[PDB]
C-alpha cells in the first residue's frame, strides 16, 4: 500500500515538528516559576501587584529577577467559592498569601484570612505547594497600635497571655508593642502552618508594607528557598 | 430586595416541575435492562473481541 | 581458611543484587526515568556492577587459589579492568556529589534547563573516559613498573611455592599521579561540595526550627546524612590510597595481608553505594517498595 | 436531599444564655466537619466555630472562645452551639454550615456569600 | 411575606418526595437480582500519550473514535491520534488554566476554556493550512468547567458563574442561558437527540435542561456533596453522576429520582469523570485515588480497576463504538483501555 504509506510518512513529519515545538515549548516552561497571589479584597494585594509590575478572570505579571523568569497569576473576577478552582494551581512554586495585618479589627477580616489560610495549608491537593505569607499594611498596623486605637487583646485574647520572641529581630526604633503585635499576628499563622509538621511545605511569614520595593526580592528568595528544601528532603538532607 | 423575587422563582420552578408525569421504577429498569441486552452484543469493552479484531494490537 | 569464599561471594552476590535492583527499579519507574538526575545514580549502578562482575571474581580466584593461570596478558587485562572501573565508580560518585552541590546551591531555581543532555554525556564521558587514560594506557605499555622491575621479580616468585601470582606494582610517579587523578582531588570536590550542602541545609534547618518554636503549640538529619556517607567512603577507599602512597617510600614493605584488606575495603564500595543513594532518596525508596510490592 | 434546619432563637437580655439546635438530614453527619457563621445586620458573614468529624478537636474565634460551646451528636444526628452570656453585637443569623466534602480537612467557603451546604438558621437579638 | 413562600415551597418538595417514593414501586437492585452477573472485566494500557508538561484536566473523544483531544494546564490542547499515537496538532492556548475541552462532532472545531471567562474555539482546518481561534466566547464571570458542541454552531458551555449558556458561535451570542444551578456547575452531558442536557453542580444537585426551552425541566438531589461528573445512560432516558462523595449514582429522567448507587468501603476520595459504555451496561467512573473503578451500572459491583495513572484521574472518555475508554490524569500522561 502506497497511499496508506505516505499518510502514514506525512503523519509522522507532523509528529516529529510537534515534538520539536514541544521540546521548545518544555524547555522554556521549565525555566518559568509560576505563582499564585492570593489574598482579601481590602488587602494591599493589588498595590503589590502595581509596584510589581512598575474584566478577565486571571491576571498575570511578567517579571524577572537575577535572569529568572516568573509568572504571577492574580485570580480576579472570581466568585468566592475557591474550594474548585484553587485545585488547578497545585504545581505551582509557591501561594503568595497577602494579609492585612492591621484588619485584626475594621468584622475582623483577620480570623478570615486565617481560616482561608488554615483551608489553603489542609488542602489534600496543596500538600505540596508552599505558601509566602505576605504581613501586609504594616504601617497602618504599627499606627493604630500606636494611637491605641487597637483593641486586638480582647479580638485575639491569646494576646494577654503572648510574650515577644526571644528570635524576634524588630528594626531600629520599632516600638515593643508594634513588634508584639506583628510576631503575635505572625504566630497566629505559624500555628496553622506548623501544626501539619510533614515537612512537604513550608510557610515564609515576611513584614512587608504595600509599596515596598523589597517584595519582588522576597519573592525570589522565597522560591530559592523552597527549591533548595525541597531538594535537601529529596536527598534526606531535611 | 432580590431575595423574594428568587424566592418566587423558586417556588414557581417547584411548582413546574412538580406536575410532570412519572413512571414506576419497575418500567424504567425493565427498559434499562432491555436496552442493556440489546446492545449487550455490540459492546467491545462488556465482551473481549479478537485480538486481531481490535485495531490497538 | 576456605570458609573465607563464603565471605566473599556473599559481598559479591549482595553488590550485583543491590546493583540490579537500582537498574530495574528506575527503569521500571517511569517517574524516574524521566529525571536527569537519575541518571548518575544508574551509571554507578552500571560501575558497581562491571566491578562485581569483572573484577571481584577474578581477585577471590586470586586469593582462594593463589595461582594465575590466565598469564601475564590476562594479569594485565585485569588489573587494568580494576583500575577503570574503581576509577569510574569514584568519578561517579563525585560527580553525583557535585551535581547535588550545584542543585542545591549554585542554580536551583534554573537546574532543570542547566542539566542539558549534553552537560550528562559529558559529564559521564569524564567519568568513563578519564579512568581511561590512568588504567589501559599505562598499564598495557608498562610504564607502571618502569624502574622497578627488579623489585617486580624479587615478588613475582615466592619460590617457597611454585604457584605464580598476578601483582600490582606501582612506582612513585605513578602511584601518586593515579592516586591523585582518583582519589585525592575527587576526595576534596566531595569534602568541599558536601561541607557545602551542610551549611545550607543547617541554615535552612534552623529557619525552620525558629519558625516550627515560634509556632509550637504550647537540623542534624543532614550532618547524619552527611557523615554516613562520607565516613561509607573514606572506609572504603582511602586506607588503600594512603599505602599505596606510603608504600612505594617504604621499599614496598607493606604485608601482603593489609593490601589484601585495603583492597576488598575498596571493593565493597560498590556494594554499598546501591544501599547508599538509593535508600537515603526518597524517590529511590518509593521505587524500591512498589518493587517489592509488585 | 441535603437539608439544614435551625431551631431556637428570640429576644434575649445582654448577659443572658441561648442555645442553638441544627437538625440536619440527607447526609452522612459523622463524616462532614461542622461550622458555625453569623451574619450581622448590615455586616458580611462571620465564622463562630468549627467541631471535627468525631468532635475531639474545637476551636473558636478569639471572641467566642469560653463564653460559647459547640457540641454534636452523631448518633441523633443534630449539632449544638451553648451561647452563654451574649453581648449586645452577638445579635446575628447564627448558620449552621457543613464542609464542601468529606473527610477533607480544608472547610474554605463555609463563609462564602452563596454557599449551597450552609444551615439557614435563626435571627437572634440581644437587647434590653 | 418572605416566610408563607416557604411553607409553599417546603409543602412543594414534600409532595415531589411523596410522588418520588409512590413511584418506586420496586428497586433496581431487587430486580436485578436473577440477571447474569458481568464477572471480572481486565484491561490495561494500549497507548500511552506523551508531550504534556502539565497536569491533564479534561479530554473528550471524536466522532471517528480514532481522534483524541487533551487539554493540559501548560497552555497546549493537543490532538492525538489514537490508532498511531501521533500529535495531529498542538494549540498553544492563550491562557495556561484551561480547564475544559471539546470536538466538535463534525470535526471541523474544537472548543477550550478555563479560568479565563473566555471558551475559544479553535479551527483544525482552515483553507490557509494553520490552527487559529475562530472565535473567542466572553460573557461568563467564572470558571468554565465544561463545555460541548451541540453542533458547528452551537455549543453549550458551563461556568464557575453557577450559570449555563448556549452559544452561537457565528455571532458569538448566548441564545440561552440557565440559572436555575446555585453551586458551582462542574459538568456537562449531552443527549443522543440533543434536545436535553444535564449540568451537575456543586449544590449537590443535578438538573435536566431543555435545550430550546431554556428551562430545567427536572431536579435531582440524590448526591450529598459537590457533583464533578455527568454522563447520560446511551439510551438517554438515564444518566449518571459524580461527586465528592466518593459514590456514583444513577438517575432516570422519567422516574425523577435515584435508580442506584455505587460505593465501596475502601473508597473514600472524590470522583472526577464518569462515562458509559455503548451498551451501557459498564459505567466507568475516575477517582482521585490514582486509579479508575469499573461499575456495572446492574449489578452495583466493581468489575474492574484502571490502575496504571501515577497521579489524579481527573478525566475519562468512551469511543462513539465503543472500542475502547482514555483516561487522563495530572500525571501528564493519557491511557488507553482495552
Ligand atoms: C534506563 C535509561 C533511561 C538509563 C539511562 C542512563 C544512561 C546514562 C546509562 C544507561 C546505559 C549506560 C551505558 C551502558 C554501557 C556502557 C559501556 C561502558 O563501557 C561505558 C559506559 C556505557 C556507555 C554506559 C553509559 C551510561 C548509560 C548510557
Ligand atoms: C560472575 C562472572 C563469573 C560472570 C562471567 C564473567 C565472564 C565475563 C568471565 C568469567 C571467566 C572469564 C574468562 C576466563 C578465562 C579467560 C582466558 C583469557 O586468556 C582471556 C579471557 C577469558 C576468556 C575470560 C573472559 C571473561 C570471563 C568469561
Ligand atoms: C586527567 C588526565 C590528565 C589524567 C591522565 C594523566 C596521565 C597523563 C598520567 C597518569 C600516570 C602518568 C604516568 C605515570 C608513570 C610515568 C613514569 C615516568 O617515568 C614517565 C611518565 C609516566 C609514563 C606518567 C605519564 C603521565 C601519566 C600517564
Ligand atoms: C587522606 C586523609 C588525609 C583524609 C582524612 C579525611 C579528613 C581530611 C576529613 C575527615 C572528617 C573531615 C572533617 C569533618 C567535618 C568538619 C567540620 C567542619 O569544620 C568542616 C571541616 C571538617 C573539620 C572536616 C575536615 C576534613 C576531615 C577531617
Ligand atoms: C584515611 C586513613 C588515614 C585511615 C587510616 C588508615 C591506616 C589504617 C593505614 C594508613 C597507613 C597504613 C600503614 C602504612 C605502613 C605500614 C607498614 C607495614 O609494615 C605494616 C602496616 C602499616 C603500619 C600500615 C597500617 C595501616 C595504616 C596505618
Ligand atoms: C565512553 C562513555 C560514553 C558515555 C555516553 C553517555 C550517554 C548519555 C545518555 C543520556 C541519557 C539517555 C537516555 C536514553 C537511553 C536509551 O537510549 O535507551
Ligand atoms: C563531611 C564533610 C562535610 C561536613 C558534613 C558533616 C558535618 C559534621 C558536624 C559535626 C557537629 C554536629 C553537631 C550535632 C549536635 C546535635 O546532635 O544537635
Ligand atoms: N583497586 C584500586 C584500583 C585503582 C583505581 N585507581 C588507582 C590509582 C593508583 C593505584 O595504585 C590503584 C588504583
Amino acid at each position: 500500500t502506497e497511499d496508506q504509506r505516505n499518510e502514514e510518512k506525512a503523519q509522522r513529519e507532523a509528529n516529529k515538528k510537534i515534538e520539536k515545538q514541544l521540546q521548545k515549548d518544555k524547555q522554556v516552561y521549565r525555566a518559568t516559576h509560576r505563582l499564585l497571589l492570593l489574598g482579601a479584597g481590602e488587602s494591599g494585594k493589588n498595590t503589590i501587584v502595581k509596584q510589581m509590575r512598575i474584566t478577565s478572570g486571571i491576571f498575570e505579571t511578567k517579571f524577572q529577577v537575577d535572569k529568572v523568569n516568573f509568572h504571577m497569576f492574580d485570580v480576579g473576577a472570581q466568585r468566592d467559592e475557591r474550594r474548585k478552582w484553587i485545585q488547578c494551581f497545585n504545581d505551582v512554586t509557591a501561594i503568595i498569601f497577602v494579609v492585612a495585618s492591621s484588619s485584626y479589627n475594621m468584622t475582623n477580616r483577620l480570623q478570615a484570612a486565617l481560616k482561608l489560610f488554615d483551608s489553603i495549608w489542609n488542602n489534600k491537593w496543596l500538600r505540596d505547594t508552599s505558601v509566602i505569607l505576605f504581613l501586609n499594611k504594616q504601617d497602618l498596623l504599627a499606627e493604630k497600635v500606636l494611637a491605641g486605637k487597637s483593641k486586638i487583646e480582647d479580638y485575639f485574647p491569646e494576646f494577654a497571655r503572648y510574650t515577644t520572641p526571644e528570635d524576634a529581630t524588630p528594626e531600629p526604633g520599632e516600638d515593643p508593642r508594634v513588634t508584639r503585635a506583628k510576631y503575635f499576628i505572625r504566630d497566629e499563622f505559624l500555628r496553622i502552618s506548623t501544626a501539619s509538621g510533614d515537612g512537604r511545605h513550608y510557610c515564609y511569614p515576611h513584614f512587608t508594607c504595600a509599596v515596598d520595593t523589597e517584595n519582588i526580592r522576597r519573592v525570589f528568595n522565597d522560591c530559592r528557598d523552597i527549591i533548595q528544601r525541597m531538594h535537601l528532603r529529596q536527598y534526606e538532607l531535611l | 430586595t432580590a431575595s423574594i423575587a428568587q424566592a418566587r422563582k423558586l417556588v414557581e420552578q417547584l411548582k413546574m416541575e412538580a406536575n410532570i408525569d412519572r413512571i414506576k421504577v419497575s418500567k424504567a429498569a425493565a427498559d434499562l435492562m432491555a436496552y442493556c441486552e440489546a446492545h449487550a452484543k455490540e459492546d467491545p469493552l462488556l465482551t473481549p473481541v479478537p485480538a486481531s479484531e481490535n485495531p490497538f494490537r | 581458611k576456605v570458609v573465607l569464599l563464603t565471605f566473599l561471594s556473599t559481598v559479591i552476590l549482595m553488590a550485583i543484587l543491590g546493583n540490579l535492583l537500582v537498574m530495574v527499579a528506575v527503569c521500571w519507574d517511569r517517574q524516574l526515568r524521566k529525571i536527569k538526575t537519575n541518571y548518575f545514580i544508574v551509571s554507578l549502578a552500571f560501575a558497581d556492577l562491571l566491578v562485581s562482575v569483572l573484577v571481584m571474581p577474578f581477585g577471590a580466584i586470586e586469593l582462594v587459589q593463589d595461582i594465575w593461570i590466565y598469564g601475564e596478558v590476562f594479569c594485565l587485562v585485569r588489573t587494568s579492568l580494576d583500575v577503570l572501573l574503581t576509577t569510574a565508580s569514584i568519578f561517579h560518585l563525585c560527580c553525583i556529589s557535585l551535581d547535588r552541590y550545584y542543585a542545591i546551591c549554585c542554580q536551583p531555581l534554573v537546574y532543570r534547563n542547566k542539566m542539558t543532555p549534553l552537560r550528562i554525556a559529558l559529564m559521564l564521558g569524564g567519568c568513563w573516559v578519564i579512568p581511561t587514560f590512568i588504567s589501559f594506557l599505562p598499564i598495557m605499555q608498562g610504564w607502571n613498573n618502569i624502574g622497578i622491575i627488579d623489585l617486580i621479580e624479587k615478588r613475582k616468585f615466592n619460590q617457597n611455592s611454585n604457584s605464580t601470582y598476578c601483582v600490582f606494582m606501582v612506582n612513585k610517579p605513578y602511584a601518586i599521579t593515579c592516586s591523585v587523578v582518583a582519589f585525592y582531588i575527587p576526595f576534596l570536590l566531595m569534602v568541599l561540595a558536601y561541607y557545602r550542602i551542610y551549611v545550607t541545609a543547617k541554615e535552612h534547618a534552623h529557619q525552620i526550627q525558629m519558625l516550627q518554636r515560634a509556632g509550637a503549640s504550647s537540623e542534624t538529619k543532614a550532618a547524619k546524612t552527611l557523615c554516613i556517607i562520607m565516613g561509607c567512603f573514606c572506609l572504603c577507599w582511602a586506607p588503600f590510597f594512603v599505602t599505596n602512597i606510603v608504600d612505594p617510600f617504604i621499599d614496598y614493605t607493606v604485608p601482603g595481608q593489609v593490601w589484601t584488606a585495603f583492597l576488598w575495603l575498596g571493593y565493597i564500595n560498590s556494594g554499598l553505594n546501591p544501599f547508599l543513594y538509593a535508600f537515603l532518596n526518597k524517590s529511590f525508596r518509593r521505587a524500591f517498595l512498589i518493587i517489592l510490592c509488585c | 436531599q441535603v437539608q439544614l434546619q435551625e431551631s431556637g432563637g428570640g429576644l434575649v437580655q445582654p448577659g443572658g444564655s441561648l442555645r442553638l439546635s441544627c437538625a440536619a438530614s440527607g447526609f452522612t453527619f459523622s463524616n462532614y466537619k461542622m461550622n458555625w457563621v453569623r451574619q450581622a445586620p448590615g455586616k458580611g458573614l462571620e465564622w463562630v466555630s468549627d467541631i471535627s468529624q468525631s468532635g475531639a478537636s474545637i476551636s473558636y474565634t478569639g471572641s467566642v472562645k469560653g463564653r460559647f460551646t459547640i457540641s454534636r451528636d452523631n448518633a441523633k444526628n443534630t449539632l449544638y452551639l451553648q451561647m452563654n452570656s451574649l453581648k449586645p453585637e452577638d445579635t446575628a443569623v447564627y448558620y449552621c454550615a457543613r464542609c464542601p466534602a468529606p473527610f477533607t480537612r480544608d472547610c474554605f467557603d463555609v463563609t462564602s456569600t452563596t454557599y449551597a451546604y450552609r444551615g439557614q438558621g435563626t435571627q437572634v437579638t440581644v437587647s434590653s | 411575606e418572605l416566610d408563607q413562600l416557604r411553607q409553599e415551597a417546603e409543602q412543594l418538595k414534600n409532595q415531589i418526595r411523596d410522588a418520588r417514593k409512590a413511584c418506586a414501586d420496586a428497586t433496581l437492585s431487587q430486580i436485578t437480582n436473577n440477571i447474569d452477573p458481568v464477572g471480572r472485566i481486565q484491561m490495561r494500557t494500549r497507548r500511552t500519550l506523551r508531550g504534556h508538561l502539565a497536569k491533564i484536566y479534561a479530554m473528550h473523544w471524536g466522532t471517528d473514535s480514532r481522534l483524541l483531544v487533551s487539554a493540559s494546564q501548560d497552555g497546549k490542547l493537543i490532538i492525538w491520534d489514537s490508532y498511531t499515537t501521533n500529535k495531529v496538532h498542538a494549540i498553544p492556548l492563550r491562557s495556561s488554566w484551561v480547564m475544559t475541552c471539546a470536538y466538535a462532532p463534525s470535526g471541523n472545531y474544537v472548543a477550550c476554556g478555563g479560568l479565563d471567562n473566555i471558551c475559544s474555539i479553535y479551527n483544525l482546518k482552515t483553507r490557509e493550512g494553520n490552527v487559529r481561534v475562530s472565535r473567542e466566547l466572553a460573557g461568563h464571570t467564572g470558571y468554565l468547567s465544561c463545555c460541548r458542541f451541540l453542533d458547528d454552531n452551537q455549543i453549550v458551555t458551563s461556568s464557575g458563574d453557577t450559570t449555563c449558556a448556549l452559544w452561537d458561535i457565528e455571532t458569538g451570542q448566548q441564545t440561552t442561558t440557565f440559572t436555575g444551578h446555585t453551586g458551582d456547575v462542574m459538568s456537562l452531558s449531552l443527549a443522543p437527540d440533543t434536545r436535553l442536557f444535564v449540568s451537575g453542580a456543586c449544590d449537590a444537585s443535578a438538573k435536566l435542561w431543555d435545550v430550546r426551552e431554556g428551562m430545567c425541566r427536572q431536579t435531582f438531589t440524590g448526591h450529598e456533596s459537590d457533583i464533578n461528573a455527568i454522563c447520560f445512560f446511551p439510551n438517554g432516558n438515564a444518566f449518571a453522576t459524580g461527586s465528592d462523595d466518593a459514590t456514583c449514582r444513577l438517575f432516570d429522567l422519567r422516574a425523577d429520582q435515584e435508580l442506584m448507587t455505587y460505593s465501596h468501603d475502601n473508597i473514600i476520595c472524590g470522583i472526577t469523570s464518569v462515562s458509559f459504555s455503548k451498551s451501557g451496561r459498564l459505567l466507568l467512573a475516575g477517582y482521585d485515588d490514582f486509579n479508575c473503578n469499573v461499575w456495572d451500572a446492574l449489578k452495583a459491583d466493581r468489575a474492574g480497576v484502571l490502575a496504571g495513572h501515577d497521579n489524579r484521574v481527573s478525566c475519562l472518555g468512551v469511543t462513539d463504538d465503543g472500542m475502547a475508554v482514555a483516561t487522563g490524569s495530572w500525571d501528564s500522561f493519557l491511557k488507553i483501555w482495552n
